[PDB]
């Protein structure tokens, strides 16, 4: 039927097919993200904190593994590329979540970063991905609030004729004002997320400071979250 | 054997089973294609739903000589040996379809509540090896009828196929086997793991009110309409048994519970065309598919 | 001031008129026609797709 | 790249004994492995093969049931076992490296090679012609080759190998698959042939190219030599 | 004084309206059609675990290299189906991939701004990274050989530039674009080359001197392939306005349009047949449609893909077809 020579070739390429498996194996159980933000929000902190308390010139892309309750992670972010984005964030249409981190200290560049959450939100290569947002520098807003020189009404017009929602849960004890702040911000990302969600993808706020310890557990509930609604379409329950 | 008649034997199984083989061969075809679909896609799921319809289809290929049989007062004359093939392969598929129900329910218990987990418990392989073993485990447990006479000559004008009024004496506690088994011990099982699935889609926050709803009902919808179909048979079946080995001598509860009995037997088919209904033909990506395949012909 | 520069060095070029192009386009396709599978279906014995 | 082996020495019969070949400079898990042995004054046969993963193993006809070939990965090195030694296995045992995809050269390295001295059908058959031939430098030579049946097969390849065997050393490869010349021999050599005879040419002959040549075969197990021709 | 680059600007599109007098569809007015063409497919490959981007046939025809997100080169054998190696990357994010004339060596690059050469003729049995080229400043997204030692790149950032493998440098660099460039081809006897960009512009560059040669306009959005015409006078192009359109070196014109109003996605890749009578396109429909490139009128449809099908080639010898899809298959047809 077939010579020698080539029942040696088949056998070379079943054992590759092995190895191929193999790798299968590993690939299936790891979670890819993607870490997306701007130059002041403090995700480096992040990165590096989450680096430590667990475990070039021109490069373009970095890795991140982490582990929680023995699950594996993959966090990228791109080093030096440059503003225009519409190219390369279709490779990333696979990946389990994407992480948001966005400063709420600042007041003046927050139109820009509503504006860019509104594009990713959007993009149509981006239908069914879910975002994980953080609301980074938490304690930075609370001087500012406190100290009272820089308002906030000036910026935003409508910030008068808000009121604190009713399930709003201030934990610690602080003044009121520092809430109404925080969650007036949220419900501006919030609405954007609520305009044209058609439920095929959802996003999942947070407050956190990028020095605190328990972000890495915020990761996993809200993948788990995600990965339970993806079975819920496949298994044909819903 | 004791005169047993049933008057009317002779009206209802046919036109049950007339109406079965019509309406559930064309599903039982569109839902293997489904599942086939669905296991060209790299899904663990697809497995169970070609076996489910595969040990439907023979089931449905196997009725039409039991239509011949019940339509000749409780008779079988196209000779031995028909007997059993065509009566082990009447009984021992649904055995087969309550447990690839479990085999599905249990595989969506593992995928919702147990994210993150228990990967190499959801592919291909796994899948097929199973298969083949609850095949093999429940083709070898019913395989007690085979050795045994099956062809009984009465007194009363009747050549009955697979049963004899009264009992042999090793029927009585095959029959325990198939109801504490066979039907108790999957459906048991199947129940809690729909709870745990309800309990773990309760914890979700992307999903609304609506939505849990709706999967509220369709998951009791199956354990009714399992219950619903099987319970009424086993019941008898059961108590039967029981009186049988109570007093061998008595033999009063026969001819009170015959008819009953005969119609409880072709009860079962409603499953059989339940099925393609609800695993195939309810959820819109195989309604899709089923509606593209169609149109191609 | 480069672009200027390169767009004055992007002028001055020879240009030929279309219908000699298109007629040199429709010359080569109808030379090589013999030797094209994928138009003309080579025999279902000296493909190796067979 | 190297192989060296040992093993071997006076040895008495009917006994037993094992040898080892030890690699070292390449990937050893992704070649398959051959054993070749000459007797003293005689030519090549062939003797086992191991392919990678171990699932293909294969031996000659004289020693179908007494050797047994084995190779351990990661500690690098390659076995065999022999058993119930008559007195005409005297010879020496060479360790050969083979791999085989579209493209590749088998064959295409030799190890030095271990004396052992032991005291007191339906299958392809090559012959060389005359075993002699004198030659002066400068000039050229034609040295031929035969088969039974025909190499040829389907695929369009035709299987026939050539190797040079200088007087103090192991083999070299030549030519692989009838056409071709392997990585490192001059462009003086060229062989060609048609189907069942063949023939291997030299265009000027310099002062390192004396010995002898011997012709394989590869078409199927088991895989047959002949005589070989010398150059004086 | 910018007013002296608008009047160059209006001189120049004068010069380009006066040489057009008959268009192409008109003189082939007079040539018959190809009729329909059906097209099978013979082999399907398997073993890539996520979706596929790049692949590139061999000199001989049969030999073929596809790239996919996994990590993972493969070199398959078209006739058998067989695997020759499997290469493992040490960057997940690749975007294409190249395989050299001789047959020596292969490249990839992604999103890590490295191209990287590897070596597949050594004495050792494995495959081994050869060299890392570095100096571009953003994702790398087309790689061609020129020889053995000489590759032209194009990047996420504006330039295109042309390296020497030996000595890991640059020897010209090619600035001028404005937008990301996505695609690349080299002319048959390897001269001059074609860039396609994100600006909806294309460009002639010449290797030697290093200097741009021409520019042409038009496709109203972004351009994702290129390709010459195998005379080497012409090239065609693919964007995402569902669009392809053929220009010509000499005339500096555009020729034909091959649009329809069914078709609303872009086209991801474009290759021509042997003789320059077939254009094939893919689509991000899920599907790859076969275009007459004389009249401009569909002969064939190629349907068996369950995603974006992303990449497309023809063999040198003109037998057969390749194309490669996210649903991380390749199929040969013929």
């Amino acid at each position: 039927t077939l010579s020698a020579e080539d029942k040696a070739a088949v056998e070379r390429s079943k054992m590759i097919e092995k190895q191929l498996q193999k790798d299968k194996q590993v690939y299936r159980a790891t979670h890819r993200l993607l870490l997306l933000g701007a130059d002041n929000s403090g995700k480096s902190t992040i990165v590096k904190q989450m680096r430590i308390y667990h475990v070039v010139k021109t490069s373009g892309i970095f890795e991140t593994k982490f582990q929680v309750d023995k699950v594996n992670f993959h966090m990228f972010d791109v080093g030096a590329q440059r503003d225009e984005r519409r190219k390369w964030i279709q490779c990333f249409n696979d990946v389990t979540a994407i992480i948001f981190v966005v400063d709420s200290s600042d007041y003046n560049r927050l139109q820009e970063a509503l504006n860019d959450f509104k594009s990713i939100w959007n993009n149509r290569w981006l239908r069914t991905i879910s975002v994980i947002l953080f609301l980074n520098k938490q304690d930075l807003l609370a001087e500012k609030v406190l100290a009272g020189k820089s308002k906030i009404e000036d910026y935003f017009p409508e910030f008068a004729r808000y009121t604190t929602p009713e399930d709003a849960t201030p934990e610690p004890g602080e003044d009121p004002r520092v809430t109404r702040a925080k969650y007036f911000i949220r419900d501006e990302f919030l609405r954007i997320s609520t305009a044209s969600g058609d439920g095929r993808h959802y996003c999942y706020p947070h407050f956190t400071c990028s020095v605190d310890t328990e972000n890495a557990r915020r990761i996993f509930n809200d993948c788990r979250d995600i990965i339970q609604r993806m079975h819920l379409r496949q298994y044909e329950l819903l | 054997g004791c005169h047993v008649d049933s008057r009317v034997d002779h009206l209802f199984p046919p036109s049950l089973y007339i109406f079965v083989i019509g309406v559930g061969l064309p599903t039982n075809c569109l839902a293997l294609w489904a599942a086939y679909r669905q296991v060209q896609q790299r899904n663990e799921l697809g497995v169970y739903l070609m076996n489910l319809s595969i040990a439907d289809l023979l089931y449905i290929c196997t009725l039409p000589l039991w239509v011949d049989y019940f339509l000749h007062h409780d008779n079988w004359i196209h000779g031995p040996g028909s007997c059993k093939l065509f009566g082990f392969i009447f009984y021992t598929n649904i055995y087969i379809s309550i447990a690839f129900l479990c085999c599905i329910s249990v595989d969506r218990y593992l995928a919702v509540a147990h994210p993150l987990r228990f990967a190499r418990l959801r592919r291909v392989k796994t899948a097929v090896a199973v298969s083949s073993v609850v095949w093999a485990t429940e083709l070898g447990a019913n395989s007690a009828p085979l050795f045994h006479d099956e062809l009984f000559r009465d007194r009363y004008n009747h050549t009955f196929c697979f049963e004899k009024f009264p009992m042999e004496g090793w029927v009585a506690w095959m029959n325990l086997y198939r109801v504490f088994v066979g039907f108790l011990f999957p459906w048991a099982l199947m129940l809690l793991s729909y709870r745990g699935i309800l309990r773990a889609v309760r914890g979700s926050v992307s999903t609304e009110r609506q939505e849990k709803a709706k999967i509220k009902r369709l998951a009791l919808s199956l354990i009714a309409i399992v219950l619903v179909c099987f319970a009424p048979y086993h019941v008898l079946l059961l108590s039967r048994s029981a009186i049988y080995l109570g007093r061998p001598w008595d033999c009063g509860f026969e001819e009170r519970v015959f008819s009953a009995y005969h119609s409880s037997l072709a009860f079962t088919s409603l499953n059989c065309v339940a099925d393609p209904i609800l695993y195939c033909l309810v959820n819109e990506g195989a309604r899709s598919d089923v509606a593209k395949a169609l149109h191609n012909l | 001031r480069k672009l200027v520069e390169q767009l004055k060095m992007e002028a001055n070029i020879d240009r030929i008129k279309v219908s000699k192009a298109a007629a040199d386009l429709m010359a080569y396709c109808e030379a090589h026609a013999k030797e094209d599978p994928l138009l003309t279906p080579v025999p279902a014995s000296e493909n190796p797709f067979r | 790249v190297q192989l060296v082996e040992s093993g071997g020495g006076l040895v008495q019969p009917g006994g037993s004994r094992k040898l080892s070949c030890s690699a070292s400079g390449f990937a050893f898990s992704s070649f398959g492995m051959h054993w070749v042995r000459q007797a003293p004054e005689k030519g090549l046969e062939w003797v086992a093969y191991i392919s990678s993963g171990s699932g293909t193993i294969y031996y000659a006809d004289t020693v179908k049931g007494r050797f047994t070939i084995s190779r351990d990965d990661p500690k690098n090195t390659l076995f065999l076992q022999m058993t119930s030694l008559r007195s005409e296995d005297t010879a020496m045992y060479y360790c050969v490296r083979s791999i085989y995809y579209y493209g590749s050269s088998p064959f295409d390295f030799w190890g030095q090679g271990t004396t052992l001295t032991v005291s007191a059908s339906a299958d392809i058959v090559m012959t060389q012609a005359t075993s002699s031939v004198p030659v002066t430098p400068g000039e050229s030579v034609s040295i031929s080759c035969r088969s039974s049946k025909s190499l040829l097969h389907s695929n369009g390849n035709t299987y026939l190998y050539w190797f040079l065997q200088r007087p103090g050393q192991s083999p070299q490869l030549l030519i692989y698959r009838m056409s071709n010349l392997a990585s490192g021999v001059p462009d003086r050599f060229s062989g060609s042939g048609s189907g069942t005879a063949f023939t291997l040419t030299i265009s000027r002959l310099e002062a390192e190219d004396v010995g002898v040549y011997y012709c394989m075969q590869h078409l199927e197990y088991p895989l047959t030599f002949g005589a070989g021709t010398k150059l004086e | 004084l910018r007013q002296e680059a608008e009047q160059l600007k209006n001189q120049i599109r004068d010069a380009r309206k006066a040489c057009a007098d008959a268009t192409l569809s008109q003189i082939t007015n007079n040539i018959d059609p190809v009729g329909r063409i059906q097209m099978r497919t013979r082999r399907t490959l398997r073993g890539h675990l996520a979706k596929i981007y790049a692949m590139h046939w061999g000199t001989d025809s049969r030999l073929l290299v596809s790239a996919s997100q996994d990590g993972k080169l493969i070199i398959w054998d078209s006739y058998t189906t067989n695997k020759v190696h499997a290469i493992p990357l040490r960057s997940s994010w690749v975007m294409t991939c190249a395989y050299a004339p001789s047959g020596n060596y292969v490249a990839c690059g992604g999103l890590d701004n490295i191209c990287s050469i590897y070596n597949l003729k050594t004495r050792e049995g494995n495959v081994r990274v050869s060299r890392e080229l570095a100096g571009h400043t953003g994702y790398l997204s087309c790689c061609r050989f020129l020889d053995d030692n000489q590759i032209v790149t194009s990047s996420g950032d504006t330039t295109c530039a042309l390296w020497d493998i030996e000595t890991g440098q640059q020897t010209t660099t090619f600035t001028g674009h404005t937008g990301d460039v996505m695609s690349l081809s080299l002319a048959p006897d390897t001269r001059l080359f074609v860039s396609g960009a994100c600006d909806a512009s294309a460009k002639l560059w010449d290797v030697r001197e290093g200097m741009c040669r021409q520019t042409f306009t038009g496709h109203e959005s972004d351009i994702n392939a290129i390709c010459f015409f195998p005379n080497g006078n012409a090239f065609a192009t693919g964007s995402d306005d569902a669009t392809c359109r053929l220009f010509d070196l000499r005339a500096d014109q555009e020729l034909m349009t091959y649009s329809h109003d069914n078709i609303i996605c872009g086209i991801t890749s474009v290759s021509f047949s042997k003789s320059g009578r077939l254009l094939l396109a893919g689509y991000d429909d899920f599907n790859c449609n076969v275009w007459d490139a004389l009249k401009a009128d569909r002969a064939g449809v190629l349907a068996g893909h369950d995603n974006r099908v992303s990449c497309l080639g023809v063999t040198d010898d003109g037998m057969a077809v390749a194309t490669g899809s996210w649903d991380s298959f390749l199929k040969i047809w013929n």
